[PDB]
């Protein structure tokens, strides 16, 4: 008679009692347990009944009988399995299970199943509860797990470096490695790392507890390990002072990486402030003020934003930043290295916060680049780069493309109402902006001594727009007809909806104005005009002037003045 | 040794009983410092027997017991309950029976620590045939003369754990549930359950503290009653059929379950307890020679019970005898060779469980 | 008299968008305004001279002072619509006017409509308040109106909210270079028709309401209409700022004999019409009045009635080509208005006097009253500033010294005078040089030596010859020349 | 500007140390008609004190009220010459004080004193308050406050050298701030709040001058200075002239085309806003009694330049002989009318331009003119029995109650008018001669005894008429007409009962003797 039939049967009799009588149960397989102890169904049965029971202390000891005898079993490694999810009512008691476990027993039944394991996104959270629960395998395993995600990301050719790997890695797997000290790495896995983490963390912020103070601790623990975001700025301009004056490669890793993490805090921070939503827009725009007459000051409107304070005071840390960073050759050459490592194009807000650096900086041409650069990557809401190129059109004298794009700019202009200022994208501030433009072009373009009188004309149009501010200006316009005379204008009464303006024109007609003939129209018909164009007085100003522009599209011939 | 006899002569019974018991005391204190072994000459016996209604055996039992609470010594206080409780082959044993049994029933009643360790030690060191009248008293007057009093008797768990173990002793080697007339009451049975359950070292605490240097006399109480309590699981079915109240047997039988896997969780440790004290395959606690009246009591019980109408207690007596003979086996506690199982349990009856053990 | 200057401006032909009704044109709110005034001042306030000057780029006026409101109604309909604003052209217009026809003490009303849109330079009212009151020069500043002008502006332009966007500073400054006589006037509301009404109806309550009067002559009394209103009068500036105004009830406190008033000075005439509270004619015409009385017998007799016309005040009641009406004065606020009065408030009847002052013929009069002190001119000063007078009254004294002794007296009294001029000038050299001359007369004595006439040249010699010593001798000034017995 | 102006307070002084002893270098002429007696040039003193005497001769002819005037001669002692009552600020008696002054010793001791002293007490006395001042201060009891008593203070000296001027200027100031300072804590003292000062200069003809002129210089807000410098004889007095001219805002006239030479007046500036340095307006022929009542808005004084030369004296004498004369100003628009009234010619400036009070309705039209019975003559009577004539003599009326004339005049009017029938046709009693004696008697205030004797007499032959059914006027039975006039004279008598008991004794005399049915 084989013994396999005898532990069946005593399985089975132990089994009919388990409704009846659990102890009468327990008594058959103690006995069947003796007479073969080398039996794993008696075993395992028996050790099935303590977790039905829930008893954790004879269970827990029943399960090192069994990985220690019979490791073989798929049944072991299912159940194992299953206590191992409870740990990624019976959640509580499979946990209370493993604690009771030896530690030495438990990081070894761990490790094994780390190697069962086939995904290795499975295989990473698997193993990752044994470095928290164990810290000291750290040194271990800590090293080639970072490794293997970098790998295991880098296989999947994900477009996006946001995913489960790098989630994993920067925020489980990059703490737990630079904080142990028993760890030792080499700087240039400290510089891929952090490398990492910053792409990680700058992904996250542009698109978890705290992205940028995480960042920024991982900065600072790295820059320990070689051994506010302002105060740092200038500690990092005082070792350029002390260090690139004259391989120095600590000097130079800190000088690049520190400048370009504070550069991005700064830069996603001004981002967050002018125009939130990519990251009521914000325009930074160049308003002439003086229309009726390299550390230059951002005027802005509380208004409108009421942080302006710390805003402008992270654009001109950024600004430092920038100068300083592309001022080393060395330091240039390794931006440019991993500038070009990552994604070229850098998104949108890189390349807006560079659009405005470089309208601050002076340079208008590179300005216009980069506008027809973020135009291609693209006033409602979306056109800001019209008021930006319009603006750099207008600093280097086009007096052409600038009145082309600022009439193409009031083309999507719907409502019925120099210093670098800085206005909303709403209409009641865009529309100023436009008529100021507009009225500078023209009035350098009249006063040229010249007998253009088109160019007069429409100067005396848009000086309309905030009466009685161009009072001076009007003055020299009449004087100029007075002395001129046959003043020529077909358009004239379609746009001047003034009072003052109509009432010197009348008096031009008279002999104290001097019988000037004012061909404003397209004898007794020339009053019959002012009869019905007082009629219009009390029109919004701002519609009729918008109207006059859109409709006499013409001006851009009318500009060769 | 006659001047204390004299002096004695004119107090009264008690006053004459508590002096003498001073006096007993102060030469036992003195012979025990003059010797480290005392002799308990035939003075003391006679003079206990000579001077120690029911207000007065009352007044005398409460005397007794501050005496024995107010000694501290244990040496003298364990001889002089031995010298007073001791057999002496005379007439006088029924009177000083008596005496023992309703002075331990006091000091049960009022939690007389020192009086119930005495008793304990004294139950250990004479014949069984007091050690059964002792538990046939105690378990009548604490479960059938007074209802309600067993509770009492369940304090003296956590009070003299080793005057019940004594007990427990006594009670098992009282009632072999050889008739109905021994079948034990349903309330100390639960009582002894919750007491073996609360502690499984309850009755292994007297194969521990005293120093195993002789094999006990034949006649006495068993170091472990561990036999008793295999014997009881053995025949409970058999002596319960035969007596043949549903609930009542459903009861029982669930407690006898309970009892019989507590006696194999402390045969188990039994084993670690053996390996501890290097005595594993060399003393065995249970002796071959109780095992063959138990096996020949369960043939007789099979034979006279008609097993054709009974066939269910006898598989289940035999099932849990073979498995306390070879728990006991691989526990160390039985020490025989597997012929000597198999020569036994041969004319039992056929057993599928029981054969698998003799063949091993 | 009034001058309405009303804008004509192209400022003013703006139309305004008021609800329910059609589109009315700014020019036409003035014009029903302005109309409803002139009906008013045609009604109760009809011997009110008014004219109606329009300024625009040059100012012309197109009826001048004129009591027919017949041909100012229809002027404000035929209006044309000449263009610029400029407001200094049209003050400079209305003094120069005032000033021509009524000359520069008659008030002159200024009731003018702008539209709260000056102008835009050079003739706006900005340009010219900003520049001409610091520079002034041959063109000043017209607005402070060389005579006891008011000038009101109705500036009819929405509530006040619409011209304190641009302009209402320039204005209301404006009327304060005319010392304060003014007031602004704006039309609170959406300018509906009945909301420019009020503005005019506050306008004429304000200024163009009759100063209704009770006069009482003892207890004969008559209700009259005293044209003009009369202006409140100020004594000073320093002891007495509040004005005074005249009593309601004009008390009559006697009459004065024409000749004996002679011309006073008055500070405005004031006509006196009856006023009942072909009607006017069949009806208060047939019902004997006080006025008339009073008028007639005042022009049949030739006299005056002074009149009380309140505390420390007093006027005269006289009578008048041949038309003829009760015209009263109002005399200059004080104790004493008329010097050759007395203290008017020491004026009593002929009945408490001892005698009847006038006369039982009507002959004598106790007015003029002379002066406590005599003036210069009547008495007899001694001049000696230019020679000429010097030289004078050396020839006079020694010609009447030719006629001595006959006019002896007055020869002395003369010399008396020059000897006291003398020492009051210390012109002691004079005096001796007097009497060098008439020792020189006394040698020049003609054939006839008259003996009394030679004495008395001697000691009048002789008392030069003393006092020009300058020794306390006749150096008293009271010591006057005796001449020799 | 108000009464206390800047010129209320003038306080002349004249330097009168030896310097001011020589003559001026401009000897005259006054041998006329052998040899001549060696040319007399005024001494300075004499020029400075007489041109002196005329501008304050000037200032009482325009100004004879509310403009007094002090006079310091400053020699070894400091003279005030008159106070500023009014009944001190009288010509004559400047000419007495200044006769006992006397003419400048010439050898007594010249350096001993300097004009410092007239000038400290020129400001001390300027301190003071006029009689004017304190009717005012009177008037307003706790608000005398604002009571400007600014004055103006002349000086005329020879003074050396500019830097002496500055010298007495920087004096001026410390004295003006030191009496400013003690007439803070006085109280019968007032605070001056603008002093002008003028520092007329002289010097004989011929020398240099030797102190430049100077324009103004406010050395405080309580002072100017105005120092001038002319040489002494025509040239000063032309020169005070010119101040007195410019200081009380007085102008000039020149009355010409005198049938018989020119004459010019100085009157007060305001009568030449007509015509808006001397106007030239003509005499015109002044007709007897064309017109009478003539329309003048002002009554301004004159006063002549030259006042004993022939023609200012010949048209003074014609003028206050008490015939007027009327100017016309440069077809002819009369104009200016000349006038003595008592003896104080005044200037009155008539109006000349169109009279807005012109063409008024005519008061047959107006109301009440539509009745052709009134009583014009019988008001002419009433209106000559109430005329006016002043009273110097105030009486008491009661008990301590000096009664003022016009309450008089006013009470009269209001008894004589108590029934005062208005039309002829209206009353009966008043057109009937016989009641003529008792209508002008019973509303006298008190009758006397021979007035109750013709009153009675009177009611008698009323009485008398009444038998005789004699015809009385129509103003309707025979007896109804006595009916009605013995009505109208119980009405009349019966409202002047509480004039006195003898207006009741003839009340019930007429009851008495009324034929009542």
């Amino acid at each position: 008679m084989s013994a396999q039939g005898d532990c069946e049967f005593l399985v089975q009799r132990a089994r009919e009692l388990v409704p009846q009588d659990l102890w009468a149960a327990k008594a058959w397989l103690i006995t069947a347990r003796s007479l073969y102890p080398a039996d794993f169904n008696i075993q395992y049965e028996m050790y099935t009944i303590e977790r039905n029971a829930e008893r954790t202390a004879t269970a827990g000891r029943l399960l090192y009988d069994m990985f220690v005898n019979f490791p073989d079993q798929p049944v072991v490694w299912r159940e194992i399995s299953i206590i191992t999810s409870a740990l990624r009512k019976q959640t509580q008691f499979l946990r209370s299970l493993f604690e009771t476990l030896p530690g030495r027993v438990q990081c070894e039944m761990l490790l094994k199943v780390t190697e069962q394991c086939f995904n290795t996104l499975e295989r990473s959270e698997m193993l990752l509860l044994l470095l928290r629960r164990f810290p000291e395998t750290v040194v271990q395993h800590g090293v080639g797990l970072g490794e293997a995600l970098l790998e295991a990301e880098t296989i999947e050719e994900q477009e996006s470096p946001v995913n489960c790997f790098r989630k994993l890695f920067v925020c489980d797997v990059l703490p737990l490695i630079i904080n142990n000290h028993d760890v030792r790495l080499p700087a240039n896995l400290l510089y891929k790392y952090l490398n990492k983490a910053a792409e990680f963390y700058i992904n996250y912020v542009t698109r978890i507890v705290d992205p940028w103070e995480r960042l920024f601790k991982i900065l600072n623990v790295v820059g320990m390990r070689c051994e506010s975001y302002g105060d740092i700025l200038h500690r990092m301009k005082d070792l350029c002072r002390y260090m690139n004056n004259f391989a120095h490669a600590k000097y130079k890793n800190q000088v690049v990486y520190s400048t370009m993490l504070v550069f991005f805090k700064n830069a996603f921070q001004y981002v967050n402030s002018i125009q939130p939503s990519l990251f009521v827009p914000l325009v930074l725009l160049e308003d002439v003020s003086n229309v009726y007459g390299r550390n230059r000051h951002i005027v802005v409107n509380k208004a409108e934003l009421a942080n302006s304070t710390e805003v402008l005071e992270s654009f001109k840390l950024a600004r430092e930043s920038w100068e300083l960073l592309y001022s080393l050759e060395f330091l240039d050459k390794e931006f440019t290295r991993i500038c070009l490592a990552w994604k070229t194009d850098t998104w949108l807000w890189l390349r807006i916060f560079l659009t405005d650096m470089i309208i601050y900086q002076g340079q208008y041409k590179k300005a216009i680049a980069s506008l027809h650069h973020l135009a291609a990557l693209q006033t409602l809401e979306h056109q800001r780069a019209l008021i930006q190129l319009a603006t750099c059109h207008f600093a280097l004298g086009e007096y052409r493309m600038t009145c082309e794009k600022v009439l193409d700019l009031m083309c999507y202009m719907v409502l019925p109402i120099s210093d670098l200022k800085l206005l909303p994208c709403t209409s009641k501030a865009i529309m100023p902006y436009c008529l100021h433009l507009m009225l500078a072009c023209f009035k350098l373009r009249a006063f040229t001594d010249n007998r253009d009188d088109m160019a007069l004309g429409h100067v005396i149009v848009l000086l309309q727009q905030e009466w009685p501010r161009g009072e001076n200006l009007f003055l020299k316009a009449v004087n100029k007809i007075c002395q001129q005379g046959n003043f020529q204008y077909e358009n004239f009464f379609n746009y001047v909806t003034n009072i003052d303006m109509l009432e010197e024109f009348a008096y031009l007609r008279t002999q104290e104005g001097g019988k000037i003939h004012l061909e404003l129209l397209p004898k007794e018909d020339f009053r019959l005009a002012m009869e019905r164009q007082v009629s219009r007085c009390g029109e919004n100003l701002m519609v009729v002037l918008h109207r006059f522009c859109i409709n006499e599209k013409i001006l851009l011939l009318q500009t060769l003045t | 040794m006659s001047d204390i006899r004299h002096s004695l002569l004119r107090r009264d019974a008690l006053s004459a009983a508590k002096e003498v018991l001073y006096h007993l005391d102060i030469y036992f204190s003195s012979q025990l410092q003059s010797a480290p072994l005392p002799i308990v000459d035939k003075g003391p016996v006679e003079l206990l027997e000579e001077f120690v209604n029911s207000l007065q055996e009352l007044q005398l039992l409460e005397i007794m017991c501050n005496y024995f609470q107010e000694q501290t010594k244990d040496s003298v206080r364990q001889i002089i309950f031995s010298s007073l409780f001791s057999p002496q082959g005379n007439k006088a044993d029924d009177s000083r029976m008596s005496l023992l049994g309703k002075l331990v029933s006091m000091a049960v009643a009022v939690c007389r620590i020192p009086v119930l360790e005495c008793a304990a030690s004294w139950l250990q060191r004479t014949p069984v045939v007091y050690c059964v009248r002792l538990a046939k008293a105690l378990v009548d007057d604490y479960c059938c003369l007074v209802p309600g009093s067993i509770q009492t008797l369940k304090q003296i768990f956590s009070a003299s754990p080793r005057f019940c173990c004594q007990f427990i002793t006594s009670v098992t080697a009282l009632y072999d549930l050889s008739s109905d007339d021994l079948i034990p009451p349903m309330d100390l049975l639960e009582m002894i359950v919750t007491w073996i359950f609360e502690d499984p070292r309850l009755i292994l605490i007297t194969f521990l503290n005293t120093p195993i240097a002789a094999n006990l006399p034949i006649g006495f109480l068993e170091l472990t009653p561990l036999v008793g309590l295999i014997r009881w699981c053995v025949k409970a079915p058999l002596a319960y059929k035969r007596k043949k109240g549903v609930g009542m047997d459903r009861d029982s039988h669930l407690l006898y379950s309970k009892l019989h896997l507590s006696v194999l969780q402390v045969l188990m440790t039994l084993q670690l307890h053996l390996t501890e004290k290097n005595l594993y395959g060399r003393l065995g606690l249970i002796l071959f020679d109780h095992m063959v009246p138990l096996v020949e009591e369960i043939n007789r019980l099979a034979d006279e019970l008609n097993p054709l109408n009974a066939s269910q207690e006898i598989e289940l007596s035999l099932d849990r005898l073979a498995q306390a003979l070879q728990v006991a086996m691989a526990s160390g506690a039985l020490l025989c060779t597997r012929d000597d199982l198999r020569t036994l349990c041969s004319r039992l009856p056929h057993n599928n469980l029981l054969q698998l053990v003799i063949s091993g | 008299p009034t001058v309405v200057v009303m804008d004509v401006s192209l400022s003013m032909t703006r139309p305004v968008s008021i609800e329910g009704s059609e589109e009315y044109q700014r020019k036409h709110l003035a014009a029903h305004g302005l109309t409803m005034l002139f009906e008013h001042m045609a009604t109760n306030y009809k011997l009110e001279f008014t004219a109606l000057v329009v300024f625009s780029s040059l100012w012309e006026l197109m009826v001048p002072f004129t009591r027919d409101y017949n041909t100012l109604q229809e002027a404000l309909s035929n209006m044309d619509d000449y263009d610029k604003t400029c407001l200094e052209s049209a003050l400079v217009g209305v003094c120069n006017i005032v000033q021509q026809e009524w000359g520069g003490a008659i008030p002159c009303q200024v009731v003018l409509v702008t539209d709260g849109c000056l102008g835009i330079g050079r003739g706006s009212l900005r340009h010219s308040l900003a520049t001409q009151n610091q520079r002034s020069e041959s063109n000043r500043f017209p607005l402070p109106f060389p005579f006891p002008s008011k000038l009101y502006i109705m500036c009819m332009a929405n509530l006040e909210e619409l011209q304190s966007t641009d302009s209402l500073e320039c204005l209301e400054r404006l009327i304060d270079l005319n010392n304060g006589e003014g007031q602004i006037f704006t039309i609170d509301g959406p300018l509906c028709l009945k909301n420019v009404q009020s503005m005019f109806g506050k306008l004429i309550d304000l200024a163009y309401t009759p100063f209704h009067a009770v006069l009482k002559c003892g207890h004969l009394t008559a209700d009259v209409q005293v044209f003009p209103r009369p202006e409140p009068f100020v004594v000073d500036e320093e002891i007495d700022p509040i004005p005074k105004v005249i009593n309601t009830d004009l008390e009559i406190v006697g009459f004065i004999d024409i000749a004996d008033i002679s011309s006073p000075p008055v500070l405005s005439r004031h006509l006196v019409l009856p006023i009942a509270l072909n009607s006017a004619n069949q009806i208060a015409g047939k019902i004997p009045n006080f006025c008339v009385l009073l008028h007639g017998s005042l022009k049949v007799e030739g006299m005056v009635a002074i009149v009380q016309l309140g505390p420390e005040w007093h006027g005269m009641l006289y009578s008048q080509k041949k038309k003829s009406n009760l015209m009263m004065s109002l005399f200059e606020p004080g104790p004493e208005p008329l010097p050759w009065l007395g203290k008017m408030a020491q004026l009593g009847p002929i009945s408490d006097a001892k005698e009847n002052p006038y006369g039982e013929d009507d002959n004598k009069s106790p007015f003029p009253l002379q002066p406590k002190n005599k003036r210069s001119y009547a008495q007899n000063v001694t001049v000696w500033i230019k020679p000429s007078g010097l030289q004078t009254d050396v020839q006079k004294i020694l010609r009447n010294a030719r006629k001595l002794p006959e006019k002896t007296q007055t020869f002395y009294k003369e010399l008396n005078r020059l000897r006291k001029a003398a020492l009051a000038f210390g012109f002691l050299d004079l005096l001796k040089g007097v009497a060098d001359m008439l020792e020189r007369e006394c040698t020049l004595l003609p054939e006839t030596a008259h003996p009394d006439a030679a004495f008395q040249l001697t000691h009048a010699a002789q008392q030069l010859k003393l006092a020009s010593t300058g020794t306390s001798e006749y150096a008293a000034y009271d010591q006057n020349i005796t001449p020799l017995h | 500007m108000k009464i206390f102006s800047e010129s209320h307070k003038t306080v002349f002084v004249v330097d009168h140390c030896p310097y001011m002893a020589e003559s001026c270098r401009q000897h005259v002429e006054f041998d006329m008609l052998i040899i001549p007696l060696a040319p007399i040039s005024k001494s300075l003193w004499t020029c400075s004190v007489e041109s002196s005497m005329e501008y304050c001769r000037i200032m009482y002819d325009i100004f004879p009220f509310k403009k007094l005037v002090n006079f310091i001669v400053s020699d070894s002692g400091a003279h005030v010459l008159n106070s500023w009552t009014q009944e001190d600020q009288n010509l004559q008696e400047l000419m007495a004080a200044l006769a006992a002054v006397g003419p400048p010793n010439p050898r007594a001791d010249p350096e001993c004193c300097s004009i410092l002293h007239g000038l400290v007490a020129a400001v001390e006395t300027l301190c003071k308050i006029t009689e004017y001042q304190h009717e005012a201060r009177t008037l307003l009891m706790e608000n005398a406050e604002r009571v400007g008593n600014r004055g103006r203070i002349i000086c005329i000296t020879n003074a050396k050298s500019d830097s002496h001027v500055r010298m007495l200027e920087d004096c001026v100031q410390e004295t003006i701030h030191e009496h400013n300072k003690l007439a803070a804590n006085s109280d019968h003292l007032m605070q001056i709040q603008k002093c002008e000062l003028v520092l007329i200069h002289t010097y004989p003809v011929g020398e240099d001058s030797l102190v430049s002129d100077r324009s103004k210089k406010e050395l405080s807000p309580v002072l100017t200075s105005e120092v001038h410098s002319v040489r002494a004889g025509r040239h000063l007095a032309t020169k005070l002239n010119i101040l007195v001219q410019q200081h009380f805002d007085l102008a000039s006239t020149t009355i010409t085309n005198i049938p018989m030479y020119d004459v010019e007046l100085l009157h007060h500036k305001d009568a030449h806003v007509d015509f808006l340095e001397t106007i030239t307006l003509k005499w015109c022929t002044p007709r007897t009694n064309n017109i009478e009542l003539h329309y003048c808005t002002g009554a301004y004084r004159i006063s002549p330049v030259d006042v004993n030369s022939r023609p200012s004296s010949c048209l003074t004498n014609f003028l206050l002989n008490g015939r007027s004369v009327l100017l016309e100003q440069p077809s002819k628009v009369i104009s200016h009318m000349l006038s003595s009234h008592g003896g104080e010619i005044f200037l009155h400036v008539l109006s000349s331009s169109r009279s807005i009070l012109e063409d008024p309705p005519s008061i047959s039209e107006g109301c009440g003119g539509r009745v052709t019975d009134y009583r014009i003559t019988d008001f002419g009577e009433f209106m000559r029995e109430n005329r006016l004539t002043p009273f110097l003599d105030p009486r008491y009326k009661i008990d301590g109650s000096l009664e003022v004339p016009l309450e008089r005049a006013k009470d009269q009017l209001e008894k004589h008018t108590r029934y005062w029938p208005m039309i002829i046709s209206q009353t009966t009693i008043f057109n009937m001669q016989a009641v003529v004696p008792l209508a002008s008697v019973i509303v006298k205030e008190s009758l006397t005894e021979e007035d109750v004797l013709n009153c009675q007499k009177t009611i008698y032959n009323l009485v008398d008429m009444e038998r005789k059914n004699d015809p009385l006027p129509i103003s309707p039975k025979r007896d109804e007409q006595y009916r009605i006039m013995w009505n109208e004279l119980e009405t009349l008598v019966r409202a002047h009962i509480n004039n006195s008991e003898k207006h009741q004794r003839v009340l019930e005399c007429l009851m008495a003797c009324r034929s009542k049915p």
